[PDB]
């Protein structure tokens, strides 16, 4: 077969990053480690650290769109009651 | 081989050979690199180069004497060679540098010249000798935080803190009469060595070596030293093996002879009766490999080393080798065991019967320190001849089938995969 256009990823041995020199890494077998030692401190302390960093980007847009829907729902309930009958005739013209 | 303890507690061992034209006399101690801590690592390598310094070698050369020294993980040796008939001259030289006078070698002018020479050797070893520094990193990751992980040359960071008071402290704890064996090989007979030692009365104080707290233990782990500016990839891989004085000592040596050594550029090494060579010669997966079985006082290592330039097919070379190790448990044949019996008797016949009395003095003294005697070559040949196919399958099912490994590598090792895909090749999923 013929070759194709150039890419930005390669394969094992020629993946295509910069040259590496001076970094050393260490690991330990999973059979030599004690099982599930992150069931307590990661679930309480670390998940609380991830929650409160990102909760103002979500709950300030969520409170804007919930306040808007709640006033539009309460104004439609007033327009179709008995007390809101002369306002219904003038917002329908 | 004759062993004899004297009246003052000195052990003398001798292997006489009347058809040799030289003689060697020396002292072997039973402490090596595995008797140090991470702070004084390298004091044995410094004591070797103090013995081989220029002012010491010039005194011996005027008498016709040559000096040798060897540092290992379990022992050290200091050997003097001469002509057969100058053996009392080499005993007087060995007396005046270990017993009666040792403060003239540790002068400040001689110590600083020696220390900068050793610092140049370790720096040259770390940047140029790639198959040998990968095997030293395999010892430090398999036996980590245990005495058997320290390198025998020392490290560059530990050698620059050593002073002359560190060498005197190591000699006072380890160069003792209860830790030593006096050896003799070549054209020297046992009774003239004993009568020459007994003529000098030799007080020789009664200390005892310090005992270690930690026992050596194996751990499955890995270490990667990636360097993309190097032309090859060098890899070593091993499981836990047999110590000295094991009942399976020769069975582990025969299993490594089944897979053996290889050189891709020699025409006769491509014709060997090894089934691994059918897989790796089709696409030329490597340049060379060799299988080892290293044994120490506490534990051991069993595995192989390799070097290659086919850096995009590293995962096929590891996969094909580990699938051949699986066959020792299930389907090893009878012709492979009979071929490895004959090649193992040739291999250790060339080790124990070379013509060098310095090589024989190292092998003899290291064995009397552990066992108290030396096994003959005729009795080792009968143990090899009594190994069956059931002995190999029983050993490999305990040591190799579904076991933890230790890996070390340097160079262009991007194509070497994770730990867990190499670990899963230690069983077959078939059985």
């Amino acid at each position: 077969g013929p070759p194709s256009g150039k890419t930005y990823m390669g394969w094992w041995g020629h993946m295509g990053g910069p040259k590496q020199k001076g970094i050393t890494s260490y690991a330990v077998s999973p059979y030599a480690q004690k099982p599930l030692q992150g069931i307590f401190h990661n679930a309480v302390f670390n998940s609380f650290r991830r929650f409160k960093s990102q909760f103002l980007y979500v709950l300030i847009p969520a409170g804007i769109y919930w306040y808007w829907w709640k006033n539009g729902n309460e104004y439609n309930e007033f327009l179709y009651s008995k007390a809101g009958r002369e306002e219904l005739e003038r917002v329908n013209v | 081989a004759e062993v004899t303890q004297l009246s003052n507690g000195i052990v003398v061992a001798t292997e006489h050979n009347p058809s040799a034209h030289t003689a060697s006399v020396g002292v072997v101690f039973g402490s090596g690199a595995a008797n140090e801590n991470p702070y004084n690592n390298g004091v044995s390598n410094l004591w070797k180069n103090i013995f081989l310094s220029k002012e010491n070698s010039a005194v011996a050369a005027k008498e016709g004497l040559a000096l040798s020294s060897n540092i290992s993980r379990d022992f050290q040796s200091y050997i003097v060679s001469s002509l057969p008939g100058s053996t009392d001259k080499s005993l007087d030289f060995l007396n005046q540098s270990f017993i009666q006078q040792k403060a003239n070698l540790l002068s400040s002018s001689n110590f600083e010249a020696t220390k900068k020479s050793v610092l140049k050797q370790v720096q040259d070893f770390e940047e140029n000798d790639h198959p040998n520094r990968v095997l030293e990193h395999l010892h430090s990751t398999a036996f980590q935080n245990t005495p058997l992980s320290l390198p025998t040359r020392g490290t560059l960071e530990s050698l620059e803190n050593l002073v002359v008071a560190d060498l005197e402290s190591f000699a006072n704890n380890h160069f003792l009469n209860s830790n030593a064996v006096v050896v003799g090989t070549g054209n020297i007979k046992h009774e003239d060595l004993v009568n020459s030692i007994e003529s000098k009365n030799l007080s020789l104080q009664t200390g005892t070596k310090p005992v270690l707290k930690k026992k050596a233990a194996f751990l499955g782990s890995e270490v990667r030293l990636r360097d993309d500016t190097l032309p090859k990839a060098w890899i070593s891989l091993a499981v836990e093996g047999e110590p000295v004085n094991s009942p399976n000592y020769f069975v582990a040596k025969l299993a490594a002879q089944i897979f053996g050594s290889y050189n891709a550029f020699e025409p006769a090494s491509r014709l060997q009766g090894i089934k691994l060579l059918d897989n790796i010669q089709e696409y030329q997966l490597c340049d060379n490999f060799n299988h080892f079985s290293l044994s120490y006082k506490d534990s051991g290592l069993w595995g192989f080393s390799t070097a290659t330039r086919n850096v995009t097919m590293i995962d096929d070379l590891i996969h094909f080798t580990l699938k051949q190790w699986n066959r020792l448990t299930i389907s090893v044949t009878d012709t492979e065991v009979e071929r490895a019996k004959s090649l193992l008797k040739l291999q250790l016949g060339q080790l124990y019967e070379s013509g060098n009395p310095v090589n024989d003095a190292n092998l003899l003294g290291a064995e009397v320190l552990i066992k108290g005697s030396k096994l003959s070559l005729g009795e080792a040949f009968k143990k090899i001849d009594a190994i069956t196919v059931k002995d190999v399958k029983a050993w490999a099912g305990k040591r190799l089938w579904d076991q933890d490994i230790a890996i070390a590598g340097t160079g262009q090792i991007e194509g070497l995969l994770d730990y867990m895909r190499i670990r899963s090749d230690m069983s077959m999923m078939r059985w």
